[PDB]
């Protein structure tokens, strides 16, 4: 008869707890240029964690930082899909 | 790149 | 049951904060290409048919106002509702143009329990923003 204050919310954060998020001054973020480009071939279809699944996987594989700065340069990013979700979501519907 |  | 009920009149709201400038004091440098995801993510949900409404380089205190407003909104006719915040950040932190913001007072307004018309329906926050300060180096495959 009721359900917890806190159900229902997906936080689809850029990247894992503690690490920093990388950002391209010319292409935007790793994570939202994944992000945009995932929703526009799959939010026709896919169900939204599947989605954030594979932007997870687009942005593991296919970005490492380059930087002038060793300091700064050759390193990795992975987002962090958090759910409380308590059901599947489809960014359409069947008529 | 760079860091937020 | 399994799916959530997304045939209302309205697919929700998808407000986007985009921080580019912060306060010297802060020591965050300029969020270059923040304006391309901000487009970006504008035309995306767009075509998800979204109302998306774009709000640039705000205060931590016109951030917490503008969530709170949302909030009170009546969302009874929308099926979903999207938050998008882009900024510099720390863990459970983001960053208004002039300081930290704790990411759990922005997302409270929209508690089960302090937004009705939003209870039951998904409410999704998307954060492009730092969560401390530690590399990851990876890993040859």
């Amino acid at each position: 008869h009721k359900i917890p204050v806190e159900a229902d919310f997906l936080y689809a954060y850029s990247t894992a707890p503690g690490y920093y998020s990388w950002r391209n001054s010319k292409d935007g973020s790793w994570f939202i240029q994944s992000l945009c480009a995932m929703l526009k071939q799959y939010a026709d279809k896919l169900e939204f964690m599947h989605i954030l699944t594979r932007v997870n996987r687009k942005v593991a594989t296919e970005f490492e930082s380059f930087s002038f700065d060793a300091t700064f340069h050759a390193k990795k990013q992975i987002p962090c899909i958090v759910s409380m979700l308590t059901k599947e979501l489809y960014f359409y519907h069947h008529h | 790149d760079e860091v937020x | 049951d399994n799916s959530y009920k997304m045939d209302y009149p309205e697919m929700g709201l998808c407000i986007i904060i985009n921080n580019k400038n912060f306060h010297k004091s802060t020591g965050m440098t300029s969020r270059s290409g923040t304006d391309v995801d901000a487009a970006n993510l504008r035309e995306t949900f767009r075509n998800l048919k979204y109302e998306v409404r774009n709000k640039n380089d705000l205060t931590r205190e016109e951030i917490v106002e503008l969530m709170r407003d949302v909030s009170k909104e009546d969302h009874s006719k929308r099926s979903s509702f999207v938050c998008v915040l882009l900024s510099h950040g720390e863990e459970g932190i983001i960053f208004g143009t002039n300081g930290p913001v704790d990411l759990k007072k922005i997302t409270n307004f929209f508690r089960g329990d302090r937004c009705r018309s939003l209870t039951g329906k998904p409410k999704l926050f998307i954060i492009q923003a730092c969560r401390g300060t530690e590399f990851d180096c990876g890993i040859e495959t």
